[PDB]
RNA sequence: UUUUGGCAUAGUUGC
C-alpha cells in the first residue's frame, strides 16, 4: 500500500529514450562486431587452407565450431558490457534489472546492442538446403549470418534472414513449453 | 527455362531441377507442390524494366495484368525443390549492385522480403523489433480479435458473432494490409496508451482503461447469438408443434414465464429477455402434451434481434432466432496489442481520476512497464512513437518490416519537429493531486484489439444444481454449471496440507453423499 | 450423402472404416474476424503419421522460407504441425506431362 | 465395456473417485488489487449471492439469521434454504408463508456467502501446498475475482486471462481447519526449500528500490499522506 | 508416562477448535465466560487460550496402543 | 462503422466533421491541412478522422427489408 | 531504363498489388476445386 | 401472425398450419414483424 | 441424375462466379467474402490443406532402430488412378547377421 | 452483469450517513472522519487546508478502496483544540476562498468582455 | 491559518474555450477545480429514449448511445431544471426533463442523413449545439427511424455524456523551478507556452523555498455550455458541496 | 399445486 501510494507521486515508465545509447557506444559496438566478423573470416580461411589443426579428442569440424562459437560468445559479452556501461541512472531498464523485478542484463544487451547467436539443439542453424541455410547465401558458407548469428539489436531491427533464424530459434522454446505441458507432473502423478 | 518463361509448351507451375552432382534433371508437373513468384536476374541485372512498372500503373483502362508479367518472362514461379538450385537475391538495390562481391551469379531476386510473413502475421507493425514468440502470440490472438468480420453479417445468422461498434484502420500499418482488405474491414481501435506504473491495477500484464472513454463508446461491441429449432411429424407417436403452451393444456412444464411469445409459439423481435425466458414455444403430444420449448443459455440477457421462419430440407417449418446483446468493456475483458501484449482490464477510472498531459490529453489505456523488458516487444514502443508521429503529421505511417529508410532516429527527428520530446516521454500530472509525476511518461496512440473473451461469457457458480444421472455428480449441461474438476492433483495437495476433513467434504459430502446397508457377515449390499 | 457425410463430421474415408480412416479435413469456418477467416482458409495441416515419430516436424525447417509463415501456428500441442501459407505462396494445381 | 468403464483417467476410479465435480464451487478470471491483504480475496456479488454457507441457529445469531431469512434470495445478503432438525428443506424463493419461516435453535439456514467467510483459492495445475490456500471473502461490485499482487507468484498465475477456482467449505469443522492450516500467512514459508514462497513483486519491487535510495526526500504533506496507509502505525510522526 | 510430545500439533489444534466450535454452535455450554462474542470460532479460540475445552485427544501410537491427553495438559503454541 | 460522436480520449465533437473532412479531401487538401482546417489540433481528435473507416456506405448497399 | 533504387521501393509494391488484383488470396482452393 | 417476405418485402399473415410462401413472389423465407411492445433505452 | 456434388463458393460453377459487387449486394453477399469453402447443411465447412509425403520419389533414410543400416523407399502411385499407393522399401542390412 | 449502478457512486442510499466521526484511541486529540460517497475532490483539498493551519499537528486522508466510496481523514491537533473545530474552520476557509474566487472571476469576465 | 486570496487573469476568451491563470493558490484547490470541471458541472443530455420504430441498418441501442453524446445548449435552463430522481412526477415533466421527438422516413433512392438538425425539442431554449451538424445515422430508401427521447439534468461523474468539457489543459511551474519532475537531459525538452526560459537554458534554477503557484488553465467546452459558464458553475457546485458537507458535519457533531 | 434429463468419437480455442 505505502509503496504504491508513493509511486503515484514518483511514477515509473519505460520509453524509447530508455533504449538509446550514445553514438560513441553504437560506434564501439560496430567496431567490435566488425572485429568479430573479420576474426571468424580468419578462422574460416585457416580451416579452408588446412591450417587449423584439431584439438585432442575432437574432429576438425568440432574444433572449428567451438572456436567460432566462443568468438561470437565473447564478442556478444563484450558488446553487452559496453552497452551496460552506457546506461544512465534514470534508464528504466536499469531500474527494472537492478531491482531484479523483471528482465536481466542479457535482455538489455539484446534490446540495445546485439540480439546474438540463435541456436537449434545447441548448434548453429543447419543446412536445410544442400550445404546452405537459405538460398540467399553461397554454398559451403560458415560465416556468422550465414549460419544464423543476429548482429543487429531489436531496436535496430532484424534483417530478413536474421528474422527467420530468430523465428527458428523461438520455435524451439515453444516446442519446449509444449512438451513441458505434455510431460510435466506425470512424474509427480506417479511419485505421489 | 526459355519455354516456361514464354509459356509455349510448359505452364508456369512445372518445376525443373538440375542436380549436377548426381547428373540428374527432375521435372514435376503434378499437383500438391508449392511455389512462389520470383523476379529473374541475368548478368547481375533485373529483367524488370521501368516500362513494365509504367504498364502496371495503368492497370485499369489498359487491361495490362500480372499475367503479362508472367507471359513476358520477368517473374516466374519457383518451388522449394528448385529453390535449392537457385542463388537468390534478397533486394536488388544493393545485392546485385557491384561491390566487394559476396556473390557474382544471382539468378533470381525476391519481390519483397515481407511476403514471407503470414496472412494474420502480416498485420504486425515492425515484427522485426519483437521476440518471435511474441509474433506467434500475436498471430494466434489476431484471429481472436473483435471486429466487423463480414459486411453482410446483418443478413447472416451464425452461431456466435462479435461486432465492434467503431472500428478503425491502424494508424501504423504495413503495406500488405492494403491487400488484406483489413484496412477496409479493420478489427481494433487506435487508442492513446501511456506505459506507466499507477495505483497498482495494471501490474502483471493488466491494463487500466478510461471509464469516460468507454462511456463515449470506446471498445463497445455487440455479441450476437443464434438459436434454431425445427418441428416434425415423426411417425404417428409424436408431433412437435410451434405454439405457446399453458399449464391447462400441457400437463408437464417448467416453471417460467411464457407471455413473451405470440400465438405462433415464437417471440417477437425487439423484446428484452433474460437467460431463463422462453424463445420458442414448442411442445410434443404425449402418446395431453408436454413442453420441450427452447430457453436461452442461462448466463446472460439480450434482445431478440431477428426471427426468421422458413422450411427445412424436408419442408418442416423451422425457425432461427438471432439474439443481440451489447457488451460494454468491463473489468477482466482481455485486450491485446499487435505485439502479444495480452492483458485483462484491471480497473476503470473516470477521466479526472486518470493522469493527463499538459494539453489535457488523458491516456485511454495504461499498461505496466514491466510487461516490456522480458518480452522485449520493442515493436510496441516503435509503433507507439510512429503512431504519435503519424497522428501529429496527419498521414498514415508505414510499418513495412524491412524498410531500411525508416528507423527510430528519423522518427524521433520528425517528432521533435512538432514540439514534442523526441523519444515520446511526456510530463504527466497525477489526477488525484495534480502534482507533476516525477519521472516523465511515454505515451501515444497504439492499436489495441478487444479479444472475444469476456468475463460474463466465462463465469459460473454451483449451488446444488442439476446433478448427473449416472453418478449423481454435478454435470456440464444447459450451462457452464456442473461444478469444477476436483482433480487428483488437488487431492494430493490436500494430502500435503493434511486437511483430511476438507478433502472428505469436497470428495464425499459436497459431491455425492450416499449410504448403503451391507451385511455384517458378507459384503453384499442388503 | 457420402460426400455430405464426409464434410458434415470431418471424417474422411468410408463411414464404416472410421476406425482407421483419417479425419480432421473439413472444419467449421472460423467467422470471428476477416483475418481469422482468411487464416483458416489458407491453413495446412501435417498429420502426425508414422513419419512424424522418425523426424521431428515441429521445428521450423529452413525450406519453409517464403512458402509458410515463420511465426504463425496454434500455441499448444499442435505447435509446428498446423501452419499457414506465406502471402505470395501459390500451390500447383497439376497438369499432364504429355 | 466393463473394463473400459474403469481404465484410464476417464474411468470410474480416476474419473469419479479420486477426482470429480463438486458442489459449492466457482471459477473465473483474476485481476490485480493492491488494496487487499494477502489473506483476502475479492469475489463478485453474483457468486456470493448464489454460493452459500450453512449457519446453525443459536440464540446469538437468531436475530441476524432471522433477518437473512426475511430478506430471502432476492436481495444480497440472504438465504436459500431452512433445514430444520426433521430434514425438511424449506426453499426461500417459493414459500412467502410466515409459518414456514419461524426459526428456533437447531435449525440450519443456507445463508448467502458474505465478507469474512473462508474459501480455498485454487488453480489448475496444483504443484505444491501453496497452489491451494485459504482466503477471506471480500464482496466487490464487479464481475471478476481479485487477488493481492503478492499471492500471485505462489499460484504461478499472472493476470493475462488464466482463470482460478474457489471452493467454499461448508461445515464449521473444515472452516476452522482451513483457518488453522491453509491460510496464506501460514503458507508464506514453503517447506520445499526452507525459504519464503512469496515476496514483493514487479511495480512494488521497482518502486521500493527507487524509494530506499539515499537521496529520496519527502515533504511534510507527502509523509503525512503516506502514513495514512500504514495500518500498523503507532500514530506518532517520527522526527524528520 | 505418556512418551509422546507434550505439544499440540497444528492438526490437533485444527480439529479441536473445529469440533468445539461446532459444539458451541449446537448450544453447548461454554466453559469460559464470553465477552459478547457470536462466532463459535472466536469462542473456541478463547477457550483454547484459557485451556478450558473438555475434549481429550487420543493419539494412536503406530503399534496399536494409544495415549490420552487433556488439552490443558498439552503445550499450546 | 459510422463516425463516433466524440473523440474517446478528450470528448470533443467529431460527428459533424467526417463529411466535411471528405469534402475538403475532394479539394485536394493534404490530410493534415484538412484536419487543421476543421480545428483539430490535439492528436486525440486527429486520430479519429485519420483512422476512421466509414463502413456504413458499404452496408447501405443491401436491401432495406 | 532499369529501375532505380529510389523507385524500386514503390515499384515492388505496385507489382505485388497487381499480383493480388489478378490472383487473390484464396487462389489455391478455387483452382484446386476447378481442376 | 404478420411476417415479411425476405425478398420482395410482402407483408402477409400466415396461419399456424400452412407452409410459408410469399403471396406475390413464392419466396420461402419469412421474418417476424417488429414487436408492438414499449421499448425504451437509457443512452448510457 | 446420379447425385449431387457440393460446390465451392465463388468457384467457376458457383452462381457468384464473375458477378459484380453490386450484384452480390442484390444477393446479400459481401463483395469481400473470399469464398473458397463449402456450405453443408447451411454450415460453412472449409477444407484444410493436407500435407503428405510426395510420391514416385526415391528417398534414402536410416532406420537406426532396425536390422537395416539404411532404407531406400518409394511411394509409387499412378496419376489419377490406383489410390492405393504402393510403397516399396529396398534396404541394405547391417553386418550384425547371425 | 455485476457492474454497479453508477448513479449509486455519489448518492447516499437509505440508512447511510454522509459523515461520521471516530475518536482514535492510539493518540490523544486524534479523530477519523469517514465520509461516504466522496472521492479525492474533497479529500485532497481538505487535507491541504488542514495542513495550512499550524495548530494541526497531523492531517491526512485515504480511500480504502477505489471501487468503494469511503474516504477516511485522520486529523490530530494540539491539546487545546478540537479536531472537529479544525475541520469546520477548514471548510469555512475553503468556502470563503471559493466565494472570493467566484467574485473575482465574474469581475475578470466582465473586464475581458469590455476589454 | 486561512486559505489563500486567489487572483484571476483571463488571458483568452472565446465561445468554444477559455484560457486563464489563477495565482496565490494551493495545488490541491487547483486540482479539485479541474476535477469539478470534468466531473460536477451538470448539463442536459438525451438519456431516456423510446424507439417507436427502427428500420436502419444499426440496432437500437447504438442509436440511443449516439443520441446520448449529442451536446445540448443548456446555458440557463440547467439551473432551474432539477434531477428527475429528485423531482415528483410520474415519469417526466418540464421541471426535471425536456422532451425530444425524431421521425425520418426515407423513400428516396438518394442517400439520407439523419443528422442533429432533425432533432425536434419542445422548448427552444435547448437545441443541439450545432443548430455543419452532427450525423446520427445514414438511411436508405425504404428505411424509417421514429423515436421520442427525454433529456435530463446530470453531470459527468455519472456518465461521460454529461461531461461538458472537451479537455482541460492544466499547467503549473512551466520552468520546473520546483523540480517536481526530473528531466534526465533537460536539453531535449520543448518550452511551454508560458515558460520564460530563453532558448539557451532548459530549467530555472531550483528554488528550495518555492511552492506551487501560477496555475494555468485552458478549459475547452463542447459547446453545451459557454466556458465562462462552465467555470462559474464549477465553483458554484464545489461551494454547494462544501456547504452541504458543513451542514452534515454540524448535524453530526450536535448529535 | 414444482422445474430437469442423454452417452459418445471428432474438431477448434484458452495458462
Ligand atoms: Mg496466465
Ligand atoms: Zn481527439
Ligand atoms: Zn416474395
Ligand atoms: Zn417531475
Amino acid at each position: 500500500t505505502v509503496i504504491n501510494n508513493w509511486l503515484l507521486i514518483e511514477g515509473h515508465t519505460i520509453g524509447i529514450g530508455d533504449s538509446i545509447a550514445d553514438s560513441k557506444t553504437y560506434q564501439d559496438i560496430q567496431n567490435t562486431i566488425k572485429k568479430a566478423k573479420q576474426d571468424v573470416i580468419e578462422v574460416i580461411e585457416k580451416a579452408h587452407n588446412n591450417e587449423l589443426e584439431p584439438t585432442p579428442g575432437n574432429t576438425l569440424r568440432q574444433t572449428f565450431e567451438n572456436q567460432v562459437n566462443r568468438i561470437l560468445n565473447d564478442a556478444r559479452d563484450k558488446t553487452g558490457s559496453s552497452a551496460q556501461k552506457s546506461l544512465s541512472e534514470y534508464n528504466n531498464f536499469k531500474s527494472m534489472v537492478v531491482s531484479g523485478a523483471k528482465g536481466s542484463k542479457i535482455n538489455i544487451s539484446q534490446v540495445i546492442a546485439v540480439v546474438g547467436q540463435q541456436n537449434v539443439e545447441g548448434k548453429r542453424i543447419p543446412f536445410g538446403f544442400k550445404h546452405r541455410t537459405l538460398p540467399h547465401f553461397i554454398k559451403d558458407d560458415y560465416g556468422p549470418e550465414s549460419r544464423g548469428f543476429v548482429e543487429n539489436s531489436y531496436l535496430a531491427g532484424l534483417t530478413p534472414t536474421e528474422f527467420f533464424f530468430h523465428a527458428m530459434g523461438g520455435r524451439e522454446g515453444l516446442i519446449d513449453t509444449a512438451v513441458k505441458t505434455a510431460e510435466t507432473g506425470y512424474i509427480q502423478r506417479r511419485l505421489i | 527455362r526459355k519455354l516456361r518463361r514464354q509459356m509455349d509448351i510448359i505452364v508456369s507451375e512445372v518445376s525443373m531441377i538440375r542436380d549436377i552432382r548426381e547428373r540428374e534433371i527432375r521435372i514435376y508437373t503434378d499437383a500438391g507442390r508449392i511455389c512462389r513468384p520470383l523476379l529473374i536476374v541475368e548478368k547481375q541485372k533485373l529483367l524488370l524494366k521501368k516500362r513494365h512498372i509504367d504498364q502496371l500503373k495503368e492497370r485499369e483502362y489498359n487491361n495490362y495484368s500480372w499475367q503479362d508479367l508472367v507471359a513476358s518472362g520477368v517473374v516466374e514461379y519457383i518451388d522449394t525443390l528448385e529453390e535449392e538450385t537457385v542463388m537468390l537475391a534478397m533486394t536488388p538495390d544493393d545485392l546485385q549492385e557491384k561491390e566487394v562481391a559476396y556473390c557474382s551469379t544471382y539468378t533470381h531476386c525476391e519481390i519483397h522480403p515481407s511476403m514471407i510473413l503470414g496472412v494474420c502475421a502480416s498485420i504486425i507493425p515492425f515484427p522485426d523489433h519483437n521476440q518471435s514468440p511474441r509474433n506467434t502470440y500475436q498471430s494466434a490472438m489476431g484471429k481472436q480479435a473483435m471486429g466487423v468480420y463480414i459486411t453482410n453479417f446483418h443478413v447472416r445468422m451464425d452461431t456466435l458473432a462479435h461486432v465492434l461498434y467503431y472500428p478503425q484502420k491502424p494508424l501504423v500499418t504495413t503495406r500488405s494490409m492494403e491487400y488484406l482488405r483489413f484496412r477496409e474491414l479493420p478489427a481494433g481501435i487506435n487508442s492513446i496508451v501511456a506505459i506507466a506504473s499507477y495505483t497498482g491495477y495494471n501490474q502483471e500484464d493488466s491494463v487500466i482503461m478510461n471509464r469516460s472513454a468507454v462511456d463515449r463508446g470506446f471498445f463497445r461491441s455487440v455479441f450476437y447469438r443464434s438459436y434454431k429449432e425445427q418441428e416434425s411429424k415423426k411417425g404417428f407417436d409424436q408431433e412437435e408443434v410451434f405454439e405457446k403452451p399453458t399449464r391447462e393444456t400441457c400437463q408437464g412444464m417448467r416453471h417460467a414465464i411464457y407471455d413473451k411469445l405470440d400465438d405462433d409459439g415464437l417471440i417477437a423481435p425487439g423484446v428484452r429477455v433474460s437467460g431463463d425466458d422462453v424463445i420458442i414455444g414448442k411442445t410434443v403430444t404425449l402418446p395431453t402434451k408436454r413442453d420441450c420449448s427452447t430457453f436461452l443459455r442461462t448466463s446472460e440477457t439480450g434482445i431478440v434481434d431477428q426471427v426468421m421462419v422458413t422450411l427445412n430440407q424436408e419442408g418442416y417449418k423451422f425457425c432461427k432466432i438471432r439474439v443481440r446483446s451489447v457488451r460494454i468493456p468491463q473489468i477482466g475483458d482481455k485486450f491485446a496489442s499487435r505485439h502479444g501484449q495480452k492483458g485483462t482490464c484491471g480497473i476503470q477510472y473516470r477521466q479526472e481520476d486518470m493522469p493527463f498531459t499538459c494539453e489535457g490529453i488523458t491516456p485511454d489505456i495504461i499498461i505496466n512497464p514491466h510487461a516490456i523488458p522480458s518480452r522485449m516487444t520493442i515493436g510496441h514502443l516503435i509503433e507507439c512513437l510512429q503512431g504519435k508521429v503519424s497522428a501529429n503529421k496527419g498521414e498514415i505511417g508505414d510499418a513495412t518490416p524491412f524498410n531500411d529508410a525508416v528507423n527510430v532516429q528519423k522518427i524521433s527527428n520528425l517528432l521533435s519537429d512538432y514540439g514534442y520530446h523526441l523519444r515520446g516521454n511526456e510530463v504527466l500530472y497525477n489526477g488525484f493531486t495534480g502534482r507533476k509525476i516525477t519521472s516523465q511518461i511515454f505515451i501515444g496512440p497504439t492499436y489495441y484489439q478487444r479479444l472475444k473473451h469476456m468475463v460474463d461469457d466465462k463465469i459460473h457458480s454451483r449451488a446444488r444444481g442439476p446433478i448427473q444421472i449416472l453418478n449423481r455428480q454435478p454435470m456440464e449441461g444447459r450451462s457452464r454449471d456442473g461444478g469444477l474438476r476436483f482433480g487428483e492433483m488437488e487431492r494430493d495437495c490436500q494430502i500435503a496440507h493434511g486437511a483430511a476433513q476438507f478433502l472428505r467434504e469436497r470428495l464425499f459430502e459436497a459431491s455425492d453423499p450416499y449410504q448403503v446397508h451391507v451385511c455384517n457377515l458378507c459384503g453384499i449390499m442388503a | 450423402d457420402g460426400l455430405k457425410y464426409s464434410l458434415a463430421t470431418g471424417n474422411w474415408g468410408d463411414q464404416k472404416k472410421a476406425h482407421q480412416a483419417r479425419a480432421g479435413v473439413s472444419q467449421v469456418l472460423n467467422r470471428l474476424t476477416f483475418a481469422s477467416t482468411l487464416s483458416h482458409l489458407r491453413r495446412l495441416n501435417s498429420p502426425i503419421g508414422r513419419d512424424g515419430k522418425l523426424a521431428k516436424p515441429r521445428q521450423l525447417h529452413n525450406t519453409l522460407w517464403g512458402m509458410v509463415c515463420p511465426a504463425e501456428t496454434p500455441e499448444g500441442h499442435a505447435v509446428g504441425l498446423v501452419k499457414n501459407l506465406a502471402l505470395m505462396a501459390y500451390i500447383s494445381v497439376g497438369s499432364q506431362p504429355s | 465395456s466393463l473394463k473400459q468403464r474403469l481404465k484410464g483417467k476417464e474411468g470410474r476410479v480416476r474419473g469419479n473417485l479420486m477426482g470429480k465435480r463438486v458442489d459449492f464451487s466457482a471459477r473465473t478470471v483474476i485481476t490485480p488489487d493492491p488494496n487487499l491483504s494477502i489473506d483476502q480475496v475479492g469475489v463478485p456479488r453474483s457468486i456470493a449471492a448464489n454460493m452459500t454457507f450453512a449457519e446453525i441457529v443459536t440464540p446469538f445469531n437468531i436475530d441476524r439469521l432471522q433477518e437473512l431469512v426475511r430478506r430471502g434470495n432476492s436481495q444480497y445478503p440472504g438465504a436459500k434454504y431452512i433445514i430444520r432438525d426433521n430434514g425438511d428443506r424449506i426453499d426461500l424463493r417459493f414459500h412467502p408463508k410466515p409459518s414456514d419461516l419461524h426459526l428456533q435453535t437447531g435449525y440450519k439456514v443456507e445463508r448467502h456467502m458474505c465478507d469474512g467467510d473462508i474459501v480455498i483459492f485454487n488453480r489448475q495445475p496444483t504443484l505444491h501446498k501453496m497452489s491451494m490456500m485459504g482466503h477471506r471473502v471480500r464482496i466487490l461490485p464487479w464481475s471478476t475475482f481479485r487477488l493481492n499482487l503478492s499471492v500471485t507468484t505462489p499460484y504461478n498465475a499472472d493476470f493475462d486471462g488464466d482463470e482460478m477456482n474457489l471452493h467454499l467449505p461448508q461445515s464449521l469443522e473444515t472452516r476452522a481447519e482451513i483457518q488453522e492450516l491453509a491460510m496464506v500467512p501460514r503458507m508464506i514459508v514453503t517447506p520445499q526449500s526452507n525459504r519464503p514462497v512469496m515476496g514483493i513483486v514487479q511495480d512494488t519491487l521497482t518502486a521500493v528500490r527507487k524509494f530506499t535510495k539515499r537521496d529520496v526526500f519527502l515533504e511534510r504533506g507527502e509523509v503525512m499522506n503516506l502514513l495514512m496507509f500504514l495500518s500498523t502505525w503507532d500514530g506518532k510522526v517520527p522526527q524528520p | 508416562k505418556r512418551i509422546t510430545t507434550p505439544y499440540m500439533t497444528k492438526y490437533e489444534r485444527a480439529r479441536v477448535l473445529g469440533t468445539r466450535a461446532l459444539q458451541i454452535a449446537m448450544c453447548a455450554p461454554v466453559m469460559v465466560e464470553l465477552e459478547g462474542e457470536t462466532d463459535p470460532l472466536l469462542i473456541a479460540m478463547k477457550e483454547l487460550k484459557a485451556r478450558k475445552i473438555p475434549i481429550i485427544i487420543r493419539r494412536y501410537l503406530p503399534d496399536g496402543s494409544y495415549e490420552d491427553w487433556g488439552v490443558d495438559e498439552l503445550i499450546i503454541s | 462503422m459510422i463516425i463516433p460522436v466524440r473523440c474517446f480520449t478528450c470528448g470533443k465533437i467529431v460527428g459533424n466533421k467526417w463529411e466535411a473532412y471528405l469534402g475538403l479531401l475532394q479539394a485536394e487538401y493534404t490530410e493534415g491541412d484538412a484536419l487543421d482546417a476543421l480545428g483539430l489540433k490535439r492528436y486525440c481528435c486527429r486520430r479519429m478522422l485519420l483512422a476512421h473507416v466509414d463502413l456504413i456506405e458499404k452496408l447501405l448497399n443491401y436491401a432495406p427489408l | 531504363d532499369e529501375i532505380t533504387p529510389d523507385l524500386w521501393q514503390e515499384a515492388c509494391w505496385i507489382v505485388i498489388s497487381s499480383y493480388f488484383d489478378e490472383k487473390g488470396l484464396v487462389r489455391q482452393q478455387l483452382d484446386s476445386f476447378d481442376e | 401472425m404478420i411476417y415479411i417476405c425476405g425478398e420482395c418485402h410482402t407483408e402477409n399473415e400466415i396461419k399456424s398450419r400452412d407452409p410459408i410462401r410469399c403471396r406475390e413472389c413464392g419466396y420461402r423465407i419469412m421474418y417476424k414483424k417488429r414487436t408492438k411492445r414499449l421499448v425504451v433505452f437509457d443512452a448510457r | 441424375f446420379i447425385g449431387k456434388i457440393p460446390i465451392m463458393l465463388r468457384s467457376t460453377y458457383c452462381l457468384l462466379n464473375g458477378l459484380t459487387d453490386r450484384d452480390l449486394c442484390e444477393l446479400n453477399e459481401c463483395p469481400l467474402d473470399p469464398g473458397g469453402y463449402f456450405i453443408i447443411n447451411g454450415s460453412e465447412k472449409v477444407l484444410i490443406a493436407q500435407e503428405k509425403m510426395a510420391t514416385n520419389t526415391v528417398y534414402v533414410f536410416a532406420k537406426k532402430d532396425s536390422k537395416y543400416a539404411y532404407t531406400g523407399e518409394c511411394r509409387s502411385c499412378l496419376e489419377n488412378s490406383s489410390r492405393p499407393t504402393s510403397t516399396i522399401w529396398v534396404s541394405m542390412l547391417a553386418r550384425g547377421g547371425q | 452483469m455485476n457492474a454497479p449502478p453508477a448513479f449509486e457512486s455519489f448518492l447516499l442510499f437509505e440508512g447511510e450517513k454522509k459523515i461520521t466521526i471516530n475518536k482514535d484511541t492510539k493518540v490523544p486529540n486524534a479523530c477519523l472522519f469517514t465520509i461516504n460517497k466522496e472521492d479525492h475532490t474533497l479529500g485532497n483539498i481538505i487535507k491541504s487546508q488542514l495542513l495550512k493551519d499550524p495548530q494541526v499537528l497531523f492531517a491526512g486522508y485515504k480511500v480504502p478502496h477505489p471501487l468503494e466510496h469511503k474516504i477516511i481523514i485522520r486529523v490530530q491537533t494540539t491539546p487545546d483544540y478540537s479536531p472537529q473545530e479544525a475541520f469546520t474552520n477548514a471548510i469555512t476557509d475553503l468556502i470563503s476562498e471559493l466565494s472570493l474566487l467566484e467574485e473575482r472571476f465574474r469581475v475578470a469576465i466582465k473586464d475581458k468582455q469590455e476589454g | 491559518p486561512y486559505a489563500n486570496q486567489p487572483t484571476v487573469r483571463i488571458t483568452e476568451l472565446t465561445d468554444e474555450n477559455v484560457k486563464f491563470i489563477i495565482e496565490n493558490t494551493d495545488l490541491a484547490v487547483a486540482n479539485s477545480i479541474r476535477r469539478v470541471f470534468i466531473a460536477e458541472v451538470p448539463i442536459i443530455a438525451i438519456d431516456w429514449v423510446q424507439i417507436d420504430a427502427n428500420s436502419s441498418v444499426l440496432h437500437d441501442e447504438f442509436i440511443a448511445h449516439r443520441l446520448g453524446l449529442i451536446p445540448l445548449t443548456s446555458d440557463d435552463i440547467v439551473d432551474k431544471l432539477q434531477y428527475s430522481r429528485d423531482c415528483t412526477c410520474e415519469e417526466f415533466c418540464p421541471e426535471c426533463s425536456v422532451e425530444f421527438t425524431l421521425d425520418v422516413r426515407c423513400n428516396e433512392d438518394q442517400t439520407r442523413h439523419v443528422t442533429s438538425r432533425d432533432l425536434i425539442s419542445n422548448s427552444p431554449r435547448v437545441i443541439p449545439v450545432t443548430s455543419d451538424d452532427i450525423l446520427i445515422v445514414k438511411l436508405r430508401k425504404g428505411q424509417e427511424l421514429r423515436l421520442r427521447a427525454y433529456a435530463k439534468k446530470g453531470f459527468g461523474k455519472e456518465h461521460a455524456k454529461w461531461n461538458p468539457t472537451a479537455g482541460v489543459a492544466f499547467e503549473y511551474d512551466p520552468d520546473n523551478a520546483l523540480r517536481h519532475t526530473v528531466y534526465p537531459k533537460p536539453e531535449e525538452w520543448p518550452k511551454s507556452e508560458y515558460s520564460e526560459l530563453d532558448e539557451d537554458e532548459s530549467q530555472a534554477p531550483y528554488d528550495p523555498n518555492g511552492k506551487p503557484e501560477r496555475f494555468y488553465y485552458n478549459v475547452e467546452s463542447c459547446g453545451s455550455l459557454r466556458p465562462e459558464t462552465i467555470v462559474l458553475s464549477a465553483l458554484s457546485g464545489l461551494k454547494k458541496k462544501l456547504s452541504d458537507l458543513q451542514t452534515q458535519l454540524s448535524h453530526e457533531i450536535q448529535s
